[PDB]
């Protein structure tokens, strides 16, 4: 084991093949490692005491004239998998290694994920916090790609103003996330404010909205194709002629030019028309096909695509922005895995103020910071109003990040107190407030989960072809699904007038001929508008009964599966 | 049988029915493996590791 | 071209549509595994064999009575591992010994 | 008036009521020709209901969304 | 007042026996500290019969699906994981009927001649706890000169469960007849008769290692606790019916975790008081409060033809005499067949086949008859 | 990806003096420094014009007609 | 096939038989609205204007019906259709406004825009109880957001981190009747699952309770007025001053508070606060030796955590989650029980709204230095964790040289797991105890923690002194290398750093390894989250479905559809849980004091 | 005999049924107002014609 | 001997007389069969000497009324 | 990404949790909620394989 780790650090062979050694009293074993699949970690050779990487290492790879690989070349740094890695004793701190000591840790920081490296002063928080804020870091709006404009995504989000955060560590750099970042600092102030947000609630000014703060950007791309039939039969790119079938009305189509296709930079509305299209008919007229905006959607239209596909059939691609202020509902979140909507838009004048005119521009509740043990949101404060104070970023990676105490001094060093907290005065009252708020600059992110694309309402509309019951979801005018547990707690509660009013009556009421003789399902004939029961007979003795078109789905299908079911009728009174 | 044995015991040894030995042997060692993890001689194996 | 220079690539693009394939954490191939089934009483070596895409789980156990069993796939119930090592090819008791 | 549902009675169909509650007898297993229409004695014909709007029952007379549909054997 | 004349109100008010009692000892309590009056007496008697009578459950409540939420609510903020593992898989396999549950625990109580002193608990639960020779052993060595298995035995477990060598060898030659047992110093030595083979040592090893020498069957591990000035032993394993009887054990206060072992000792009343028990302790060390009315609802339904029943498709719904009802919970396919077999009837008098047809259930509104006069003018 | 014309705190314009702060900061002058000298006093302010990222010139390079 | 269509959670019995998707229905994010009373909710314009309501036209209301056909569906307050007495629906659009309107008579069905004061039933995903569905009064608003009272909450089990909630809207007369009957938020304010409060105050609530009820509380003329007027109480003058301050009068916050009482309310007892049972000993005894104590003797001797009200006036004590809190609040259960609920609905309106105009102004806050401590603590912290080390080091030798003395019933591995965990244990409740000491009742995480509005002391513990040891399935951390969890400890190393006990605290910053150890904790707690949940749903449908047929009847018993009698009286004694004092029938002793103070006042 | 909560909701119901297909209100009740304010308003007047029919 | 009643377990059973049961019966207007049935080989009935057909009743100790009277018909395993 | 073949229904308590050789491979931190908790994981920022 020995000669083998000595050859491979010498660069007589591959840095792939990995040897651990296997010892006990009964057993004693060597495995050798060359194959796929096996997920490794490089660390710092040591040897009796002084680990190979030295100094001139360092300036040779800050000079340019050393890279990574030449260094794993020498043996200084080696992969280890988990099968070598139980022979090794690693120390975690270069002043922290002794003779025992046969690795050295590159950088602690580097075991967490993309997401998780985001996060400032992760040690400072709980670890479900840090997981939210991992979770929460990919939900992000803000200036993903450069090439956002010509992307045909079905959907998007664009931040007008994306901002570096104050508070990062330095492997967001490195990573790349400072040129395309996802979020705005925030000038947050920990207050209660009218109980408008208690229960994680946010309360943001009204003026900084007003100003562009978190203002997003929302894309939509919508396709059409031209498509071929058998015989020669094809799709056209038409305003369609109100003689057709199907023409959804003369407004619709106000945005299409003579080529079918709409307009750019048109306002559209839900139901609008952007790509008019007729279809060849089944077994008459043409039939509409006309792709259109979501009934619960609008914006303005950005671009519009003409090309081909594949077969020569020519493809349009609609892409439609509208434009996100933030409202009541919009959900935002911090790097902490402190997450909620904005409970209320309040003016700049009912604001409270500092001393040193600060006006936040988020307000949170203080019952929440607490109870989640998230220092390292107190922490990400006081760094980002001492590196807005002093003009240098405040470095916040794991471990090895600026401490606490320092931002501390740094603080009572600018002018400020040390706790973080400032004398504010009421927006309403005019009158100081009788306690020191915390006040700080907290990095603030807002989540796609907006109260725009979230807002379901249905009366009526189009139901299921097999169990006449309201279709699913808000893209189809969908309705709401009412479930067992509904119906247990409706049952619960004693209602029986509303649950006969939301379970059969508003869902799928209809009205059945039943046979009084046999108890099968009588038929009506329309042609000659008498009723009948085919099966016995029984032409008088015939009675209309009311119920779920579910039920009667399940008389069939019990009656497919050979099962007769007899249904003996009762007088309502 | 004959084909079950050739294409199921053991597919990595291979398929041709002369490589049977090489079958008996990795089936010997995994006998002994369960042996010496009932008798004591060996600890369990970390699914999870 | 089109592309944003900090694109990191690394997935396909199937119809105009993006996709990236997910890395499975699966076990060792051809490696054998000893596990104790406290439930059952029993000790089982599985292995998971590799052939050209083609995965067979090769399970040898040991009950309460101290005999060991072969678990073969396409066979519907377990079978003795002396018949086994009988069947692939040695006859005497000296060789399955040694 | 109106009545309702006092009681289900269970059981198994006999060949008689199931040939009695048909509407027709299905032998064709194809079910749309080529010009889309439905195929007389296949598993889409009219007498056992309509699905297509233009179309129209012959055992009921209605168009498709009201007639309930008709059992064959 | 006198003391008699309060008793007289009391018992002349409508009121419970159990109310009426309470109520009698705090008007006697609270007589001598603020010298009630008579008239004093009757408001409060008076409150207590209004409070009750407001305190009464209306006619029509949905009592059984309140239940059900009041106990499944409670388990979606529980916990899951000596060794009586309560939580969510305890109030699951109470619910469920459970015939062995897991990891049972048999709460054994003494008599006046136990109670008051250690050795005697001692040696009532190491007559309760059962010992075999699988555990005494310290190591296991198959011997081939002697072509029979040799057992050796420490002295301090030895000494510990209350048996010594003679009893031990005594144990084993009365039980095993097919080989004798020979023992010098603190060693067992067992000599064939008739096996020669070696495939037949084996079989004749493993019997004789878990032979029980005394105790009960299915008890394994003992601890004794001290609570209020008494000793109580619990046990790992349930044999009631054994340790019931058993010298110097109560058994009026002796209780097992098997509620089936409780139905088949003590009866099915005992069995509903048991789940009834079972079910609050949980809830008790759970931290969630839940009223004891839903609690013994549950058990009266889970006990109602004289039997303990799960609350699943082998229990109170699989006796369901609704078809749809049935068939609506867990088995669609099987049930549905087995009424058409049978020609079931199903007379909708439920509230789920109500639901799925579209007509009113017979709970709340449901069950209010209306009568109006038709000369009705303003 | 423009620099905001006024704070998102008080409304203070600061998109005038925002490319002689990039242009001070990158010869190797103290950041602080140049917003005092800039008049940028309130940290809301410097907020804005530190945490900014310039991105058009990377928007622009896409033509989309 | 046949048999898939019938059977599995999308068959038809449970996908479209037992439960299926309804008409008239909406689904948005809710926002909090302490504004509106906790009967009402906030339905936003759109979806007010999308469903409807469909009104007969009868002679007291044709006008209105009228105006609202005249309006149309573009101006609120419109309709949308229009059903004729014949039976046939009408679309309404502004070509026939005006003929619909001039057509309009007595027996039409005009479908109106949602109005302020309709009945609508508000629900939250899972339904675990009957709770979780509720009929409210519909309050329009034009943002598109829905809105419910922070009180209600905790019947939802719902916040503010995008939670979504469905609305929906009865059609026919009698589902409205019933949902304004018997599912009115206030009806169901007492839990029948435990006969407590549900709905109650939260976290701002009991703080500005605290805080105004407080010893040493005192506001201004324009305070009081202020804060009067904010909470809608029908106060037209002020009381008498109780002190005054630089010739100005002022006001105690026990005062403001005793304004929201009944004149005829008396009640005792201790809260969360009573840190010093001998201060509560003597207004114990000054209580029970009169019974109707002087007011000026019990402000002498008045103590913050014994709360004592002598009719409707809160001579001592202050307000935490035992004064209005859920599961907790007495007096909110009194007020209930001995005034109704109309009047427990109006004083939770009034007393959430005060609470929240004096937390408001007075100022709440929480920061850095909450959970700083002095040297002195910090080194006895280090003391304690330095012991507990070393003791965990002679365990460990102790086991190593045969000296342990095994536990009855374990060998001596689990006997010294035990042991180091019970160690452990020790210092970390030694620890809390130190940090505890120098944090007082000036701290506002700590008025949080103690009143119970929101966290638990145990969380400024470990923020301020230590984490502590993390375990997985009650056991140390073990899962890991060969005799280590890490390799950055040596192989067979038994204490306590290497095998997940955090010396450090939230405030001091975890090492990786203690970080790593706190992710593995925290990993261990989402996944029984996360599996328990499952559990929990299919007992709780398990149940729902053995006990759906059960009723009450007008004979008191229980009995199935077939006519067993399960239960010849609910409960063995006819009483409603919702109803019951505490798990028992009648409190006798409580009608009693009340009755002889009634009477003797 | 006093009414229970379901009696009383079936109770209203009927006669807000009732006064919207017809049955005029029997006391003088405010214009613009819902049928079902109508019966709550005749419930509290204890003017409502509807019983409850009870086993016996 | 160990008496099955004196567990606290255990409530107090007694078997009724038949004017007891009539009584009872027309009590409640149930049947025979709409009782809750007790099993023959049960500890209690097997200690009563009671056969299936008649009615139990059980004096259970109610942690909410003090005392509840329950009956059971035994019938046969 | 990384993902794991075993079902997210079951519980699978000894393969969600974190495992002591997950150092440097896998995240810690960055684990889905729900039945995805502790099956899918991400890469470590060091992590070669
Ligand atoms: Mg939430
Ligand atoms: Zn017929
Ligand atoms: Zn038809
Ligand atoms: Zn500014």
């Amino acid at each position: 084991v020995e000669r083998i780790r000595a050859d491979r650090r010498a660069g007589k062979i591959s840095d792939v093949i990995n040897v651990a050694l296997y010892e006990d009293e009964e057993v004693k074993e060597v495995y050798i490692n060359s194959d796929d699949g096996r997920v490794r970690r490089p660390l710092i050779v040591v040897e009796n005491g002084k680990p190979k990487l030295t100094r001139e290492h360092v300036e040779g790879i800050k000079n340019g004239t050393l890279t990574w690989s030449d260094l794993i070349r020498m043996g200084v740094i080696e992969y280890l998998d988990a099968e070598e890695e139980e022979n090794a004793y690693v120390a975690t701190w270069p002043w922290e290694v002794t003779e025992e000591h046969t690795h050295l840790e590159l950088m602690p920081a580097a075991i967490l994920g993309i997401p998780a490296s985001l996060v400032p002063y992760p040690e400072h928080n709980a670890a479900p916090r840090n997981t939210y804020g991992a979770g929460m870091a990919k939900q992000s709006l803000g200036l993903g790609w450069a090439n956002f404009r010509i992307r045909v995504d079905t959907r998007g989000h664009l931040m007008h103003y994306p901002q570096v955060p104050l508070v990062n560590s330095r492997i967001m750099k490195a990573v790349g996330f400072e040129d395309r970042p996802a979020g705005q600092n925030f000038v947050v102030a920990v207050l209660s404010y009218h109980g408008y947000n208690m229960e994680d609630a946010v309360i943001i000014n009204k003026a900084s909205i007003e100003r562009g703060l978190a203002r997003s950007t929302f894309f939509r791309t919508y396709e059409a194709e031209e498509k071929r039939y058998l015989g020669g039969q094809k799709d056209n790119f038409e305003v369609p002629s109100p003689n057709i079938q199907g023409y959804l009305g003369e407004k619709y189509y106000r945005h299409l030019d003579e080529d079918g296709l709409i307009f750019p930079e048109s306002k559209v509305e839900g139901k609008d028309v952007l790509v008019g299209r007729t279809s060849p008919p089944r077994f008459q007229g043409r039939r509409e096909t006309s792709v259109t905006v979501r009934p619960s959607e609008k914006g303005v239209v950005d671009k519009v695509i003409v090309t081909e596909t594949g077969d020569g059939t020519k493809l349009v691609k609609v892409t439609v922005r509208d434009l996100r202020i933030p409202e009541l509902g919009d959900k935002f979140a911090s790097r902490h895995g402190q997450k909620g909507v904005i409970g209320l838009i309040v003016p700049q004048e009912d604001m409270p103020w500092t001393e040193s005119g600060i006006v936040p521009d988020l307000i949170v509740n203080p019952h929440g910071i607490p109870s989640r043990m998230t220092v390292g949101q107190l922490i990400e404060a006081i760094g980002g109003k001492v590196a807005s104070l002093t003009g240098r970023r405040v470095d916040g990676t794991a471990f090895i990040g600026e401490p606490e105490e320092k931002l501390r001094k740094e603080l009572e060093e600018l002018g400020f107190k040390h706790s973080g907290r400032e004398i504010m005065y009421d927006g309403i009252t005019g009158r100081r407030l009788e306690a020191d708020i915390f006040i700080g600059v907290i990095y603030y992110q807002r989540l796609h989960h907006m109260v725009a694309d979230k807002m379901h309402a249905r009366s009526r509309g189009p139901v299921q072809v097999l169990t006449k019951q309201p279709t699913e979801g808000r893209a189809r005018e969908g309705g709401l699904r009412f479930g067992e547990m509904e119906r247990d707690v409706l049952i619960g509660h004693g209602a029986a007038m509303l649950l006969i009013e939301r379970l059969l009556e508003e869902s799928d009421k209809t009205e059945v001929w039943v046979c009084e003789s046999c108890g099968h399902l009588a038929l009506e004939d329309k042609r000659r508008g008498k009723v009948y029961c085919p099966v016995c007979g029984e032409d008088e003795r015939i009675s209309k009964v009311e119920m779920s078109y579910a039920f009667k789905l399940l008389l069939d299908e019990l009656k497919a599966m050979v099962i007769r079911p007899s249904l003996r009728l009762k007088d309502r009174v | 049988a004959e084909h079950i044995i050739d294409n199921n015991l053991l597919p990595h040894m291979g398929v041709d029915p002369e490589n049977r030995r090489a079958k008996a042997y990795y089936l010997g060692m995994m006998a002994l493996k369960v042996l010496e993890l009932s008798l004591g001689l060996r600890g369990e194996d970390d699914k999870d590791h | 071209l089109g592309e944003d220079p900090k694109d990191p690539g690394g997935y396909f693009i199937i119809n105009g549509s993006e996709r990236v394939i997910v890395s499975i954490e699966d076990l060792a191939p051809n490696k054998t595994l000893v596990e104790r089934d406290e439930r059952q009483n029993k000790v089982v070596a599985k292995v998971f064999s590799y052939r050209h895409g083609y995965r067979a789980l090769i399970t040898v156990e040991r009950k309460k009575d101290g005999i060991l069993y072969v678990t073969i796939p396409n066979v519907p119930k377990p079978v003795k591992f002396v018949y086994v090592m009988r069947a692939l090819g040695l006859l005497t008791d000296k060789e399955i010994v040694e | 008036m109106k009545k309702v549902i006092g009681s289900i009675e269970f059981g198994i169909l006999s060949p008689q009521e199931i040939r009695k509650m048909s509407a027709a007898e299905i032998t064709v297993p194809d079910t749309y020709d080529d010009d889309g229409y439905p195929i007389e004695g296949g598993l889409m014909d009219k007498r056992l209901g309509v699905i297509d709007p233009g179309l129209r029952c012959e055992t009921c007379g209605a168009r498709a969304g009201e007639c309930p549909g008709h059992f064959g054997h | 007042v006198a003391e008699k004349t309060i008793k007289s109100m009391v018992s002349k008010a409508e009121l419970p026996d159990n109310i009426k009692e309470e109520l009698y000892a705090k008007l006697i309590e609270y007589n001598e500290k603020y010298k009630l009056k008579k008239d004093e007496i009757q408001a409060i008697i008076d409150e207590t019969v209004r409070e009750y009578q407001k305190a009464l459950i209306e006619p029509g409540e949905a009592v059984g699906t309140v239940a059900a939420q009041s106990i499944g609510e409670p388990s979606t903020q529980m916990t899951l994981n000596i060794n009586v593992t309560l939580g969510l898989p305890r109030i699951i396999e109470i619910v469920d009927a459970r015939k062995n549950p897991s990891t049972p625990i048999m709460t054994v109580y003494l008599d006046e001649e136990h109670r008051y002193d250690r050795d005697k608990a001692l040696e009532v639960a190491r007559r309760i706890e059962g010992t075999t020779l699988e555990n005494l052993a310290r190591e296991e060595t198959i011997d081939i000169l002697n072509m029979e298995y040799v057992v050796e035995i420490d002295p301090e477990r030895l000494e510990k469960a209350g048996l010594d060598m003679e009893k031990v060898v005594r144990k084993l030659t009365g039980s095993f007849k097919s080989a004798e047992f020979e023992a010098e110093g603190y060693t067992l030595v067992v000599r064939p008769k008739k096996v020669t083979k070696l495939s037949d040592l084996r079989k004749i090893a493993e019997k004789v290692k878990k032979h029980r020498l005394k105790g009960l069957s299915g008890v394994g591990k003992t601890i004794i606790r001290k609570e209020g000035d008494e000793y109580v032993i619990y046990t790992e394993g349930s044999n009631f019916k054994q340790v019931l009887k058993v010298p110097g054990v109560d058994p009026t206060r002796t209780r097992t975790n098997n509620i089936w072992e409780i139905a088949e000792v003590l009866g099915i009343e005992a069995a509903r008081n048991a789940i009834i028990d079972e079910i609050v302790s949980t809830m008790r060390e759970q931290g969630l409060e839940v009223d004891v009315r839903h609690i013994m609802l549950v058990a009266d339904m889970m006990t109602l033809d004289g039997v303990i029943r799960p609350i699943g498709r082998h229990g109170i719904v699989g006796e369901k005499a609704s078809v749809l009802a049935r068939a609506a919970f867990e088995i669609t396919t099987q049930h549905l067949f087995a009424a058409a077999e049978r020609g079931e009837v199903d007379p909708l008098n439920g509230v789920v086949e109500n639901v799925l047809i579209g007509q009113p259930v017979p709970v709340g509104t449901g069950i209010v008859k209306l009568a109006m006069s038709l000369p009705l003018r303003p | 990806m423009i620099v905001p014309v006024r704070c998102f705190t008080c409304g203070k314009v600061l998109a005038d003096k925002y490319y002689e702060f990039k242009k001070r900061v990158e010869a190797g002058e103290d950041p602080g420094k140049v917003l005092d000298d800039l008049g940028v006093e309130r940290y809301c302010c410097r907020r804005t014009l530190l945490s900014h990222v310039e991105l058009i010139d990377q928007v622009m390079v896409y033509k989309v007609y | 096939t046949l048999a898939q269509r019938l059977k599995g959670k999308e068959g038809r019995f449970r996908g479209n038989l037992s439960g299926k998707r309804v008409n008239f229905s909406a689904r948005t994010v809710i926002s909090p609205d302490p504004m509106i009373s906790i009967n009402e909710v906030g339905v936003p314009l759109a979806v007010a204007m999308e469903l409807t309501v469909p009104e007969k036209v009868t002679e007291f209301n044709y006008e209105k019906l009228k105006q609202r056909v005249l309006n149309g569906p573009e101006k609120y307050p419109g309709a949308n259709y229009v059903i004729d007495p014949e039976g046939r629906r009408i679309r309404l659009m502004e070509s026939n406004r005006e003929l619909i309107a001039e057509k309009l008579d007595i027996g039409w069905t005009v479908e109106r825009h949602l109005e302020d004061g309709d009945v609508v039933l508000f629900n939250r995903q899972p339904s675990l109880h009957r709770m979780s569905i509720m009929a409210h009064r519909v309050r329009v608003m034009p943002y598109r957001t829905f809105r419910l009272n922070l009180p209600v909450c905790p019947p939802y089990n719902a916040d503010f981190d995008g939670d979504e909630m469905n609305l929906h809207v009865p059609q026919t007369e009698e589902a409205q009747a019933e949902a304004k009957i018997l599912m009115e938020v206030q009806n169901h304010i007492i839990s029948p699952r435990y006969g407590g409060p549900l709905i109650a105050g939260i976290q701002d609530h009991i703080s500005g309770g605290y805080l105004l009820t407080r010893e040493g509380a005192y506001f201004t003329r324009y305070e009081v007025e202020q804060m009067l007027m904010f909470a809608g109480m029908d106060v037209n003058e002020l009381p008498e001053p109780d002190k005054y301050e630089n010739g100005e009068p002022l006001w105690s916050g026990k005062t403001i508070f005793s304004l929201l009482l009944p004149d005829d309310l008396t009640i005792w007892y201790r809260n969360k606060l009573c840190d010093e049972p001998e201060r509560c000993e003597a207004l114990e005894k000054l209580i029970e030796e009169k019974l109707i104590p002087d007011p000026e003797e019990v402000r002498k001797l008045a103590y913050d955590g014994f709360v004592y009200i002598q009719n409707g006036k809160l001579l001592s004590g202050a307000v935490d989650k035992k004064a209005y809190g859920r599961e907790d609040g007495k007096l909110l259960d009194i007020i209930v029980r001995e005034y109704g609920v109309e009047r427990a609905r109006q004083f939770l309106d009034q007393v959430t709204k005060l609470t929240i105009w004096v937390i408001t102004h007075k100022g709440f806050t929480t920061a850095i230095d909450d959970e700083d401590l002095p040297q002195e603590a910090i080194d006895r912290i280090h003391e304690i964790i330095r012991e507990a080390e070393e003791k965990v080091q002679r365990l460990i030798e102790a086991y190593k040289r045969g000296e342990l003395e095994p536990l009855p019933g374990k060998t001596l591995e689990e006997t010294l797991e035990s042991k180091i965990m019970a160690v452990l244990a020790e210092a970390r409740d030694n620890a809390g105890k130190v940090a505890e000491r120098y944090l007082g009742m000036n701290n506002h995480a700590v008025i949080m923690a103690k009143t119970g509005a929101r966290g638990k002391i145990l969380n400024i513990t470990q923020m301020a002194a230590m984490l502590g040891q993390q375990s997985i399935r009650g056991k140390r951390l073990y899962r890991g290398y060969r005799g280590r969890v890490l390799t950055h400890f040596k192989p067979g190393d038994l204490g306590a750093r290497a095998r997940g006990f955090v010396t450090n605290s939230y405030k001091s910053g975890l090492t990786p390894q203690e970080y790593f150890f706190h992710a593995m904790g925290g990993r261990e707690g989402l996944v029984d989250t996360a599996v328990r949940t499952a559990q929990s749903g299919y007992m709780q449908r398990r149940l729902i479905n053995a006990l759906q047929d059960l009723k009450v009847d007008y004979d008191g018993t229980v009995r199935d559809p077939t006519g067993i009698i399960v239960q010849f009286k609910y409960g063995e004694d006819g009483v409603d849980p919702m109803k019951s004092w505490q798990g028992k029938t009648v409190d006798v002793d409580r009608v009693i004091v009340r009755t002889l103070l009634k009477m003797r006042g | 005999f006093r009414y229970t909560r379901f009696e009383k909701a079936r109770i209203i119901g009927a006669r807000a049924l009732q006064i919207a297909m017809g049955a005029p209100v029997l006391i003088d009740v405010p214009e613009g107002i819902t049928p079902l304010q109508a019966a709550l308003l005749e419930f509290e007047k204890g003017v409502i014609p509807i019983t409850v029919i009870r086993p016996s | 001997e160990f008496n099955i009643f004196d567990h606290v377990l255990v409530p107090e059973h007694r078997i009724l007389s038949e004017e007891e049961k009539e009584e009872l019966l027309k009590k409640y207007r149930i049947r025979i069969s709409q009782l809750p049935q007790i099993k023959a080989s049960d500890p209690a009935v097997v200690a009563l000497g009671a056969k299936p057909g008649d009615v139990i009743e059980i004096k259970r100790k109610s942690p909410t009324a003090g005392y509840y009277y329950y009956y059971r018909l035994v019938v046969e395993d | 990404r990384v993902t794991s073949p075993l079902s997210r229904d079951q519980p699978h308590f000894e393969a969600r949790d974190l495992h002591g050789t997950h150092w440097g491979r896998i995240c810690p931190t960055e684990t889905p909620e729900g039945p995805n908790c502790g099956l899918v994981k991400n890469l470590a920022l060091m992590s070669q394989i």
